[PDB]
Protein backbone atom coordinates (compact mmCIF):
# COMPACT_ATOMS: atom_id res chain seq x y z
CA UNK A 1 0.00 0.00 0.00
CA UNK A 2 1.24 3.55 -0.83
CA UNK A 3 2.67 5.49 2.16
CA UNK A 4 1.13 8.46 3.82
CA UNK A 5 2.11 10.10 7.12
CA UNK B 1 -17.46 18.50 28.98
CA UNK B 2 -17.02 15.81 29.11
CA UNK B 3 -13.38 16.97 29.36
CA UNK B 4 -14.51 20.40 30.59
CA UNK B 5 -13.72 19.65 34.23
CA UNK B 6 -10.22 18.24 33.71
CA UNK B 7 -7.06 20.34 33.83
CA UNK B 8 -5.40 21.00 30.51
CA UNK B 9 -2.10 19.57 31.78
CA UNK B 10 -3.88 16.42 33.10
CA UNK B 11 -5.53 15.92 29.66
CA UNK B 12 -2.08 16.09 28.02
CA UNK B 13 -0.53 13.72 30.60
CA UNK B 14 -3.44 11.25 30.07
CA UNK B 15 -3.10 11.55 26.29
CA UNK B 16 0.52 10.37 26.63
CA UNK B 17 -0.49 7.45 28.86
CA UNK B 18 -3.26 6.45 26.40
CA UNK B 19 -0.66 6.52 23.61
CA UNK B 20 1.61 4.15 25.66
CA UNK B 21 -1.38 1.89 26.20
CA UNK B 22 -2.39 2.07 22.49
CA UNK B 23 -5.76 3.46 23.55
CA UNK B 24 -6.16 5.82 20.62
CA UNK B 25 -9.83 6.66 21.05
CA UNK B 26 -9.10 7.81 24.64
CA UNK B 27 -5.97 9.64 23.45
CA UNK B 28 -8.06 11.52 20.86
CA UNK B 29 -10.79 12.36 23.33
CA UNK B 30 -8.17 13.72 25.77
CA UNK B 31 -6.52 15.83 23.01
CA UNK B 32 -9.94 17.14 21.88
CA UNK B 33 -10.49 18.21 25.49
CA UNK B 34 -7.07 19.89 25.55
CA UNK B 35 -7.74 21.85 22.34
CA UNK B 36 -11.14 22.89 23.66
CA UNK B 37 -9.35 24.66 26.56
CA UNK B 38 -8.78 27.38 23.97
CA UNK B 39 -5.04 27.85 24.34
CA UNK B 40 -2.68 27.28 21.38
CA UNK B 41 -0.85 23.91 21.22
CA UNK B 42 2.87 23.42 21.50
CA UNK B 43 4.84 21.35 18.89
CA UNK B 44 4.70 18.22 21.07
CA UNK B 45 0.94 18.74 21.70
CA UNK B 46 0.18 19.17 17.97
CA UNK B 47 1.99 15.85 17.45
CA UNK B 48 -0.20 14.12 20.08
CA UNK B 49 -3.37 15.54 18.55
CA UNK B 50 -2.39 14.34 15.06
CA UNK B 51 -1.20 10.89 16.21
CA UNK B 52 -4.44 10.22 18.19
CA UNK B 53 -6.76 10.97 15.29
CA UNK B 54 -4.57 9.47 12.61
CA UNK B 55 -4.74 6.17 14.47
CA UNK B 56 -8.48 6.30 15.16
CA UNK B 57 -9.36 7.18 11.60
CA UNK B 58 -6.77 4.76 10.15
CA UNK B 59 -8.56 1.89 11.94
CA UNK B 60 -11.98 3.05 10.61
CA UNK B 61 -10.59 3.48 7.05
CA UNK B 62 -9.00 0.00 7.03
CA UNK B 63 -12.39 -1.43 8.25
CA UNK B 64 -14.34 0.53 5.64
CA UNK B 65 -12.09 -0.84 2.92
CA UNK B 66 -12.63 -4.43 4.10
CA UNK B 67 -16.44 -3.92 4.06
CA UNK B 68 -16.44 -1.98 0.75
CA UNK B 69 -14.58 -4.86 -0.91
CA UNK B 70 -17.13 -7.34 0.43
CA UNK B 71 -20.02 -5.15 -0.72
CA UNK B 72 -18.43 -4.88 -4.20
CA UNK B 73 -18.08 -8.66 -4.49
CA UNK B 74 -21.82 -8.95 -3.49
CA UNK B 75 -22.67 -6.71 -6.44
CA UNK B 76 -20.83 -8.89 -9.05
CA UNK B 77 -22.57 -11.11 -11.59
CA UNK B 78 -23.78 -14.39 -10.14
CA UNK B 79 -23.22 -13.36 -6.50
CA UNK B 80 -26.07 -14.64 -4.30
CA UNK B 81 -28.40 -11.93 -2.87
CA UNK B 82 -27.63 -11.66 0.86
CA UNK B 83 -29.86 -8.72 1.81
CA UNK B 84 -29.07 -5.23 3.02
CA UNK B 85 -26.71 -6.16 5.87
CA UNK B 86 -23.37 -5.58 4.08
CA UNK B 87 -24.43 -2.15 2.85
CA UNK B 88 -25.93 -1.24 6.28
CA UNK B 89 -22.81 -2.15 8.21
CA UNK B 90 -20.47 -0.45 5.65
CA UNK B 91 -22.72 2.66 6.06
CA UNK B 92 -22.51 2.41 9.88
CA UNK B 93 -18.68 2.33 9.77
CA UNK B 94 -18.69 5.02 7.08
CA UNK B 95 -20.89 7.32 9.18
CA UNK B 96 -18.67 6.92 12.23
CA UNK B 97 -15.56 7.63 10.14
CA UNK B 98 -17.27 10.80 8.77
CA UNK B 99 -18.09 11.89 12.31
CA UNK B 100 -14.43 11.59 13.31
CA UNK B 101 -13.32 13.61 10.29
CA UNK B 102 -15.97 16.24 11.05
CA UNK B 103 -14.82 16.44 14.66
CA UNK B 104 -11.16 17.07 13.58
CA UNK B 105 -12.19 19.61 10.98
CA UNK B 106 -14.31 21.30 13.65
CA UNK B 107 -11.29 21.58 15.96
CA UNK B 108 -9.19 23.03 13.17
CA UNK B 109 -11.89 25.55 12.28
CA UNK B 110 -12.77 26.37 15.92
CA UNK B 111 -10.13 27.71 16.51
CA UNK B 112 -6.76 26.12 15.81
CA UNK B 113 -6.10 27.46 12.32
CA UNK B 114 -7.09 31.04 12.89
CA UNK B 115 -4.74 31.47 15.87
CA UNK B 116 -1.80 29.63 14.24
CA UNK B 117 0.72 32.34 13.12
CA UNK B 118 4.04 30.43 12.93
CA UNK B 119 4.79 28.43 9.77
CA UNK B 120 5.30 25.17 11.69
CA UNK B 121 1.88 25.36 13.27
CA UNK B 122 -0.02 26.83 10.32
CA UNK B 123 1.32 24.30 7.83
CA UNK B 124 0.78 21.39 10.28
CA UNK B 125 -2.92 22.27 10.81
CA UNK B 126 -3.55 22.90 7.11
CA UNK B 127 -2.00 19.52 6.26
CA UNK B 128 -4.43 17.89 8.84
CA UNK B 129 -7.29 19.84 7.19
CA UNK B 130 -6.21 18.42 3.76
CA UNK B 131 -5.87 14.94 5.26
CA UNK B 132 -9.35 14.84 6.87
CA UNK B 133 -11.10 16.20 3.76
CA UNK B 134 -9.13 13.59 1.85
CA UNK B 135 -10.56 10.81 4.11
CA UNK B 136 -14.03 12.23 3.57
CA UNK B 137 -13.23 12.15 -0.19
CA UNK B 138 -12.30 8.44 0.04
CA UNK B 139 -15.88 7.51 0.94
CA UNK B 140 -17.78 10.28 -0.88
CA UNK B 141 -20.03 9.11 -3.76
CA UNK B 142 -22.64 11.89 -4.20
CA UNK B 143 -23.45 15.59 -5.04
CA UNK B 144 -20.74 16.93 -2.72
CA UNK B 145 -17.81 14.74 -3.85
CA UNK B 146 -16.27 17.47 -6.04
CA UNK B 147 -16.51 20.11 -3.33
CA UNK B 148 -15.00 17.79 -0.72
CA UNK B 149 -12.07 17.02 -3.10
CA UNK B 150 -11.56 20.72 -3.75
CA UNK B 151 -11.53 21.45 0.02
CA UNK B 152 -8.73 18.84 0.45
CA UNK B 153 -6.88 20.39 -2.49
CA UNK B 154 -7.24 24.02 -1.28
CA UNK B 155 -6.00 23.23 2.22
CA UNK B 156 -2.99 21.19 0.92
CA UNK B 157 -2.19 23.94 -1.57
CA UNK B 158 -2.24 26.74 1.08
CA UNK B 159 0.02 24.58 3.27
CA UNK B 160 2.35 23.92 0.27
CA UNK B 161 2.63 27.65 -0.48
CA UNK B 162 3.49 28.58 3.13
CA UNK B 163 5.93 25.64 3.55
CA UNK B 164 7.80 26.54 0.38
CA UNK B 165 8.15 30.19 1.49
CA UNK B 166 8.89 29.58 5.18
CA UNK B 167 10.46 26.17 5.80
CA UNK B 168 13.55 24.39 4.55
CA UNK B 169 13.07 21.65 1.94
CA UNK B 170 14.11 19.04 4.48
CA UNK B 171 11.55 20.07 7.17
CA UNK B 172 9.68 16.83 8.27
CA UNK B 173 6.34 18.70 8.10
CA UNK B 174 7.14 19.98 4.59
CA UNK B 175 8.13 16.47 3.50
CA UNK B 176 5.04 14.81 5.15
CA UNK B 177 2.68 17.36 3.58
CA UNK B 178 4.17 16.73 0.12
CA UNK B 179 3.98 12.99 0.61
CA UNK B 180 0.23 13.30 1.43
CA UNK B 181 -0.56 15.86 -1.24
CA UNK B 182 1.14 13.54 -3.73
CA UNK B 183 -1.10 10.64 -2.53
CA UNK B 184 -4.16 12.96 -2.90
CA UNK B 185 -3.13 13.65 -6.53
CA UNK B 186 -2.58 10.00 -7.26
CA UNK B 187 -5.64 8.39 -5.84
CA UNK B 188 -8.23 11.14 -5.20
CA UNK B 189 -7.68 13.69 -8.02
CA UNK B 190 -6.87 11.07 -10.76
CA UNK B 191 -3.57 12.92 -11.48
CA UNK B 192 -0.86 10.26 -11.14
CA UNK B 193 1.58 12.43 -13.22
CA UNK B 194 1.22 15.28 -10.78
CA UNK B 195 1.62 12.85 -7.80
CA UNK B 196 4.88 11.47 -9.32
CA UNK B 197 6.30 14.92 -10.22
CA UNK B 198 5.51 16.21 -6.77
CA UNK B 199 7.13 13.21 -4.97
CA UNK B 200 10.25 13.44 -7.24
CA UNK B 201 10.83 17.19 -6.92
CA UNK B 202 10.22 17.04 -3.16
CA UNK B 203 12.71 14.17 -2.74
CA UNK B 204 15.42 15.86 -4.88
CA UNK B 205 15.06 19.30 -3.25
CA UNK B 206 15.44 17.65 0.15
CA UNK B 207 18.45 15.53 -1.02
CA UNK B 208 20.28 18.78 -1.95
CA UNK B 209 19.63 20.34 1.52
CA UNK B 210 20.74 17.29 3.63
CA UNK B 211 24.28 18.71 3.93
CA UNK B 212 23.02 21.61 6.18
CA UNK B 213 21.70 19.25 8.84
CA UNK B 214 22.86 17.76 12.14
CA UNK B 215 22.93 13.88 12.39
CA UNK B 216 19.58 13.87 14.23
CA UNK B 217 17.82 16.16 11.71
CA UNK B 218 19.35 14.10 8.89
CA UNK B 219 17.70 10.96 10.42
CA UNK B 220 14.31 12.77 10.76
CA UNK B 221 14.25 14.00 7.14
CA UNK B 222 15.64 10.87 5.48
CA UNK B 223 12.95 8.79 7.23
CA UNK B 224 10.14 10.66 5.38
CA UNK B 225 12.22 10.91 2.17
CA UNK B 226 12.16 7.08 2.12
CA UNK B 227 8.35 7.12 2.15
CA UNK B 228 8.49 9.45 -0.94
CA UNK B 229 10.84 6.91 -2.54
CA UNK B 230 8.60 3.94 -1.66
CA UNK B 231 5.68 5.65 -3.45
CA UNK B 232 7.80 6.54 -6.50
CA UNK B 233 8.90 2.91 -6.66
CA UNK B 234 5.32 1.71 -6.40
CA UNK B 235 4.05 4.15 -9.04
CA UNK B 236 6.73 3.90 -11.68
CA UNK C 1 -32.41 -2.19 21.97
CA UNK C 2 -30.29 -0.98 20.75
CA UNK C 3 -30.15 -4.32 18.89
CA UNK C 4 -33.81 -4.98 19.70
CA UNK C 5 -35.05 -3.98 16.25
CA UNK C 6 -32.56 -6.02 14.22
CA UNK C 7 -33.23 -9.57 13.02
CA UNK C 8 -31.32 -12.28 14.82
CA UNK C 9 -29.89 -13.58 11.53
CA UNK C 10 -28.81 -10.03 10.51
CA UNK C 11 -27.02 -9.61 13.89
CA UNK C 12 -25.12 -12.87 13.24
CA UNK C 13 -24.27 -11.89 9.64
CA UNK C 14 -23.03 -8.46 10.88
CA UNK C 15 -21.01 -10.11 13.66
CA UNK C 16 -19.15 -12.11 10.97
CA UNK C 17 -18.50 -8.97 8.90
CA UNK C 18 -17.23 -7.10 12.00
CA UNK C 19 -14.89 -10.02 12.67
CA UNK C 20 -13.51 -9.77 9.07
CA UNK C 21 -13.05 -6.04 9.60
CA UNK C 22 -11.42 -6.58 13.05
CA UNK C 23 -14.15 -4.45 14.60
CA UNK C 24 -14.43 -6.42 17.82
CA UNK C 25 -16.48 -3.95 19.83
CA UNK C 26 -19.15 -3.99 17.07
CA UNK C 27 -18.87 -7.78 16.81
CA UNK C 28 -19.51 -8.08 20.56
CA UNK C 29 -22.41 -5.67 20.50
CA UNK C 30 -23.99 -7.64 17.61
CA UNK C 31 -23.52 -10.98 19.46
CA UNK C 32 -24.96 -9.47 22.68
CA UNK C 33 -27.99 -8.47 20.59
CA UNK C 34 -28.21 -12.01 19.17
CA UNK C 35 -28.11 -13.63 22.62
CA UNK C 36 -30.73 -11.19 23.87
CA UNK C 37 -33.14 -12.61 21.24
CA UNK C 38 -33.57 -15.41 23.77
CA UNK C 39 -32.95 -18.41 21.53
CA UNK C 40 -30.09 -20.84 22.26
CA UNK C 41 -26.85 -20.40 20.25
CA UNK C 42 -25.44 -22.87 17.78
CA UNK C 43 -21.77 -24.06 17.98
CA UNK C 44 -20.66 -21.49 15.39
CA UNK C 45 -22.61 -18.71 17.20
CA UNK C 46 -21.08 -19.59 20.60
CA UNK C 47 -17.68 -19.28 18.89
CA UNK C 48 -18.54 -15.78 17.57
CA UNK C 49 -19.77 -14.66 20.98
CA UNK C 50 -16.58 -15.87 22.68
CA UNK C 51 -14.22 -14.47 20.02
CA UNK C 52 -15.86 -10.99 20.12
CA UNK C 53 -15.53 -10.58 23.88
CA UNK C 54 -12.18 -12.29 24.19
CA UNK C 55 -10.77 -9.69 21.80
CA UNK C 56 -12.46 -6.70 23.43
CA UNK C 57 -11.39 -7.68 26.91
CA UNK C 58 -7.91 -8.77 25.76
CA UNK C 59 -7.30 -5.22 24.48
CA UNK C 60 -8.53 -3.69 27.79
CA UNK C 61 -6.40 -6.15 29.85
CA UNK C 62 -3.24 -5.42 27.84
CA UNK C 63 -3.92 -1.64 28.35
CA UNK C 64 -4.56 -2.10 32.07
CA UNK C 65 -1.26 -3.94 32.43
CA UNK C 66 0.63 -1.12 30.67
CA UNK C 67 -0.95 1.48 33.01
CA UNK C 68 -0.56 -0.69 36.15
CA UNK C 69 3.16 -1.03 35.43
CA UNK C 70 3.48 2.74 35.04
CA UNK C 71 1.54 3.33 38.26
CA UNK C 72 3.81 0.84 40.09
CA UNK C 73 6.95 2.60 38.88
CA UNK C 74 5.42 5.93 40.13
CA UNK C 75 5.11 4.36 43.59
CA UNK C 76 8.83 3.34 43.81
CA UNK C 77 11.39 5.08 46.01
CA UNK C 78 12.69 8.31 44.52
CA UNK C 79 10.03 8.49 41.78
CA UNK C 80 8.85 12.09 41.30
CA UNK C 81 5.24 12.81 42.41
CA UNK C 82 3.17 13.30 39.23
CA UNK C 83 -0.31 13.65 40.72
CA UNK C 84 -3.40 11.49 40.49
CA UNK C 85 -3.54 11.14 36.70
CA UNK C 86 -1.91 7.69 36.36
CA UNK C 87 -4.16 6.17 39.01
CA UNK C 88 -7.27 7.93 37.55
CA UNK C 89 -6.67 6.69 34.03
CA UNK C 90 -5.78 3.12 35.21
CA UNK C 91 -9.10 3.23 37.18
CA UNK C 92 -10.99 4.45 34.08
CA UNK C 93 -9.65 1.54 31.98
CA UNK C 94 -10.18 -0.84 34.90
CA UNK C 95 -13.82 0.24 35.30
CA UNK C 96 -14.52 -0.24 31.60
CA UNK C 97 -12.90 -3.69 31.66
CA UNK C 98 -15.09 -4.61 34.70
CA UNK C 99 -18.17 -3.44 32.83
CA UNK C 100 -17.34 -5.74 29.91
CA UNK C 101 -16.82 -8.69 32.24
CA UNK C 102 -20.09 -7.90 34.01
CA UNK C 103 -21.92 -7.71 30.68
CA UNK C 104 -20.62 -11.21 29.64
CA UNK C 105 -21.42 -12.69 33.03
CA UNK C 106 -24.89 -11.15 32.75
CA UNK C 107 -25.45 -12.85 29.38
CA UNK C 108 -24.30 -16.18 30.78
CA UNK C 109 -26.58 -15.82 33.80
CA UNK C 110 -29.54 -14.43 31.80
CA UNK C 111 -30.05 -16.99 30.30
CA UNK C 112 -27.37 -18.90 28.41
CA UNK C 113 -26.21 -21.29 31.13
CA UNK C 114 -29.57 -22.35 32.42
CA UNK C 115 -30.83 -23.42 28.97
CA UNK C 116 -27.57 -25.15 27.96
CA UNK C 117 -28.20 -28.96 28.27
CA UNK C 118 -25.59 -30.48 25.91
CA UNK C 119 -22.03 -30.95 27.24
CA UNK C 120 -20.48 -28.89 24.43
CA UNK C 121 -22.60 -25.88 25.22
CA UNK C 122 -22.66 -26.22 29.01
CA UNK C 123 -18.91 -26.63 29.32
CA UNK C 124 -18.24 -23.80 26.82
CA UNK C 125 -20.39 -21.30 28.79
CA UNK C 126 -18.99 -22.38 32.16
CA UNK C 127 -15.43 -21.94 30.84
CA UNK C 128 -16.42 -18.34 29.72
CA UNK C 129 -17.89 -17.79 33.21
CA UNK C 130 -14.53 -18.93 34.74
CA UNK C 131 -12.62 -16.75 32.27
CA UNK C 132 -14.56 -13.52 32.98
CA UNK C 133 -14.40 -13.96 36.78
CA UNK C 134 -10.71 -14.62 36.27
CA UNK C 135 -10.32 -11.24 34.46
CA UNK C 136 -12.21 -9.56 37.28
CA UNK C 137 -9.77 -11.35 39.66
CA UNK C 138 -6.78 -9.91 37.75
CA UNK C 139 -7.72 -6.37 38.78
CA UNK C 140 -9.41 -7.07 42.14
CA UNK C 141 -7.61 -5.64 45.21
CA UNK C 142 -10.32 -5.35 47.93
CA UNK C 143 -12.92 -7.08 50.22
CA UNK C 144 -14.38 -9.13 47.37
CA UNK C 145 -11.15 -10.51 45.86
CA UNK C 146 -11.49 -13.92 47.55
CA UNK C 147 -15.11 -14.33 46.48
CA UNK C 148 -14.34 -13.34 42.90
CA UNK C 149 -11.47 -15.91 42.80
CA UNK C 150 -13.76 -18.59 44.21
CA UNK C 151 -16.43 -17.79 41.57
CA UNK C 152 -13.79 -18.32 38.81
CA UNK C 153 -12.72 -21.55 40.51
CA UNK C 154 -16.29 -22.93 40.98
CA UNK C 155 -17.26 -22.28 37.37
CA UNK C 156 -14.02 -23.86 35.99
CA UNK C 157 -14.45 -26.82 38.32
CA UNK C 158 -18.09 -27.48 37.25
CA UNK C 159 -16.96 -27.29 33.61
CA UNK C 160 -14.02 -29.67 34.36
CA UNK C 161 -16.36 -32.21 35.98
CA UNK C 162 -18.82 -32.22 33.07
CA UNK C 163 -16.04 -32.29 30.41
CA UNK C 164 -14.34 -35.25 32.05
CA UNK C 165 -17.64 -37.20 32.20
CA UNK C 166 -19.01 -36.22 28.78
CA UNK C 167 -16.27 -35.31 26.32
CA UNK C 168 -13.22 -37.07 24.95
CA UNK C 169 -9.82 -36.01 26.31
CA UNK C 170 -8.93 -34.51 22.94
CA UNK C 171 -12.04 -32.27 22.67
CA UNK C 172 -10.79 -28.67 21.84
CA UNK C 173 -13.19 -27.23 24.47
CA UNK C 174 -11.93 -29.70 27.09
CA UNK C 175 -8.33 -28.84 26.22
CA UNK C 176 -8.98 -25.02 26.17
CA UNK C 177 -10.79 -25.17 29.53
CA UNK C 178 -7.88 -27.07 31.10
CA UNK C 179 -5.37 -24.67 29.62
CA UNK C 180 -7.26 -21.73 31.22
CA UNK C 181 -7.96 -23.43 34.52
CA UNK C 182 -4.25 -24.23 34.69
CA UNK C 183 -3.43 -20.51 34.10
CA UNK C 184 -5.97 -19.60 36.86
CA UNK C 185 -4.11 -21.95 39.26
CA UNK C 186 -0.75 -20.57 38.32
CA UNK C 187 -1.30 -16.87 38.44
CA UNK C 188 -4.58 -16.23 40.32
CA UNK C 189 -4.76 -18.99 42.97
CA UNK C 190 -0.96 -19.03 43.75
CA UNK C 191 -0.92 -22.82 43.03
CA UNK C 192 1.79 -23.29 40.38
CA UNK C 193 2.09 -27.04 41.29
CA UNK C 194 -1.57 -27.56 40.57
CA UNK C 195 -1.28 -25.54 37.29
CA UNK C 196 1.67 -27.74 36.16
CA UNK C 197 0.01 -31.05 37.16
CA UNK C 198 -3.17 -30.04 35.41
CA UNK C 199 -1.38 -29.01 32.15
CA UNK C 200 0.72 -32.25 32.19
CA UNK C 201 -2.13 -34.69 32.84
CA UNK C 202 -4.34 -32.92 30.28
CA UNK C 203 -1.59 -33.08 27.62
CA UNK C 204 -0.81 -36.78 28.27
CA UNK C 205 -4.46 -37.90 28.36
CA UNK C 206 -5.00 -36.16 25.03
CA UNK C 207 -1.76 -37.65 23.52
CA UNK C 208 -3.13 -41.17 24.26
CA UNK C 209 -6.49 -40.41 22.50
CA UNK C 210 -5.00 -38.87 19.28
CA UNK C 211 -5.12 -42.26 17.52
CA UNK C 212 -9.00 -42.20 17.46
CA UNK C 213 -9.12 -39.00 15.42
CA UNK C 214 -9.48 -37.97 11.78
CA UNK C 215 -6.64 -35.77 10.28
CA UNK C 216 -8.74 -32.61 10.77
CA UNK C 217 -9.63 -33.38 14.42
CA UNK C 218 -5.97 -34.31 15.03
CA UNK C 219 -4.97 -30.80 13.78
CA UNK C 220 -7.62 -29.11 16.02
CA UNK C 221 -6.55 -30.94 19.20
CA UNK C 222 -2.77 -30.78 18.66
CA UNK C 223 -3.04 -27.00 18.18
CA UNK C 224 -4.32 -26.51 21.78
CA UNK C 225 -2.04 -29.28 23.11
CA UNK C 226 0.89 -27.10 21.94
CA UNK C 227 -0.37 -24.22 24.08
CA UNK C 228 -0.36 -26.63 27.10
CA UNK C 229 3.23 -27.52 26.17
CA UNK C 230 4.28 -23.87 25.79
CA UNK C 231 3.05 -23.18 29.36
CA UNK C 232 4.77 -26.29 30.76
CA UNK C 233 7.98 -25.14 29.08
CA UNK C 234 7.60 -21.66 30.51
CA UNK C 235 6.82 -22.92 34.03
CA UNK C 236 9.36 -25.68 34.44
CA UNK D 1 3.60 -14.56 28.10
CA UNK D 2 1.76 -17.77 29.19
CA UNK D 3 -0.95 -18.97 26.74
CA UNK D 4 -4.64 -18.92 27.32
CA UNK D 5 -7.43 -19.51 24.80
C1 LIG E 1 -0.07 16.83 10.46
O1 LIG E 1 0.94 15.90 9.91
C2 LIG E 1 1.86 15.42 10.93
C3 LIG E 1 2.92 14.59 10.18
C4 LIG E 1 3.74 15.42 9.20
C5 LIG E 1 5.10 14.70 9.19
C6 LIG E 1 5.32 14.27 10.67
C7 LIG E 1 3.89 13.98 11.20
C8 LIG E 1 3.57 13.22 12.31
C9 LIG E 1 4.30 12.62 13.35
C10 LIG E 1 3.84 13.35 14.65
C11 LIG E 1 5.85 12.64 13.16
C12 LIG E 1 6.26 11.44 12.62
C13 LIG E 1 7.66 11.05 12.17
C14 LIG E 1 7.55 10.59 10.72
C15 LIG E 1 8.15 9.83 13.03
O2 LIG E 1 8.40 10.22 14.41
C16 LIG E 1 9.69 10.74 14.70
C17 LIG E 1 10.69 9.93 15.54
O3 LIG E 1 10.04 11.88 14.35
C18 LIG E 1 5.05 10.56 12.36
C19 LIG E 1 4.03 11.07 13.40
O4 LIG E 1 2.67 10.70 13.09
C20 LIG E 1 6.59 13.87 13.63
O5 LIG E 1 7.67 13.33 14.44
C21 LIG E 1 7.14 14.60 12.39
O6 LIG E 1 8.06 15.56 12.93
C22 LIG E 1 6.09 15.33 11.52
C23 LIG E 1 5.22 16.33 12.41
C1 LIG F 1 -15.14 -20.54 25.67
O1 LIG F 1 -13.80 -20.96 25.23
C2 LIG F 1 -13.71 -21.06 23.77
C3 LIG F 1 -12.32 -21.65 23.48
C4 LIG F 1 -12.14 -23.06 24.02
C5 LIG F 1 -11.15 -23.69 23.03
C6 LIG F 1 -11.58 -23.13 21.65
C7 LIG F 1 -12.13 -21.71 21.96
C8 LIG F 1 -12.27 -20.68 21.04
C9 LIG F 1 -12.16 -20.56 19.65
C10 LIG F 1 -13.61 -20.20 19.16
C11 LIG F 1 -11.59 -21.82 18.93
C12 LIG F 1 -10.23 -21.64 18.72
C13 LIG F 1 -9.24 -22.63 18.14
C14 LIG F 1 -8.10 -22.76 19.16
C15 LIG F 1 -8.63 -22.03 16.81
O2 LIG F 1 -9.63 -22.00 15.75
C16 LIG F 1 -9.78 -23.18 14.97
C17 LIG F 1 -9.31 -23.21 13.51
O3 LIG F 1 -10.34 -24.20 15.42
C18 LIG F 1 -9.80 -20.30 19.31
C19 LIG F 1 -11.11 -19.47 19.26
O4 LIG F 1 -11.08 -18.34 20.15
C20 LIG F 1 -12.55 -22.92 18.56
O5 LIG F 1 -12.24 -23.17 17.16
C21 LIG F 1 -12.23 -24.15 19.42
O6 LIG F 1 -12.97 -25.21 18.81
C22 LIG F 1 -12.62 -24.04 20.91
C23 LIG F 1 -14.18 -23.64 21.05
CL1 LIG G 1 -25.35 -1.90 11.01
CL1 LIG H 1 -9.25 9.39 33.42
MG1 LIG I 1 -6.64 25.07 34.66
MG1 LIG J 1 -26.52 -19.00 -6.67
MG1 LIG K 1 -22.86 7.31 3.39
MG1 LIG L 1 -0.81 32.52 17.60
MG1 LIG M 1 -37.15 -12.26 13.70
MG1 LIG N 1 13.36 14.11 41.93
MG1 LIG O 1 -11.18 -0.15 40.80
MG1 LIG P 1 -31.35 -26.43 25.79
Amino acid sequence: RRKSV
Amino acid sequence: GAMGSMERASLIQKAKLAEQAERYEDMAAFMKGAVEKGEELSNEERNLLSVAYKNVVGGQRAAWRVLSSIEQKSNEEGSEEKGPEVREYREKVETELQGVCDTVLGLLDSHLIKEAGDAESRVFYLKMKGDYYRYLAEVATGDDKKRIIDSARSAYQEAMDISKKEMPPTHPIRLGLALNFSVFHYEIANSPEEAISLAKTTFDEAMADLHTLSEDSYKDSTLIMQLLRDNLTLWT
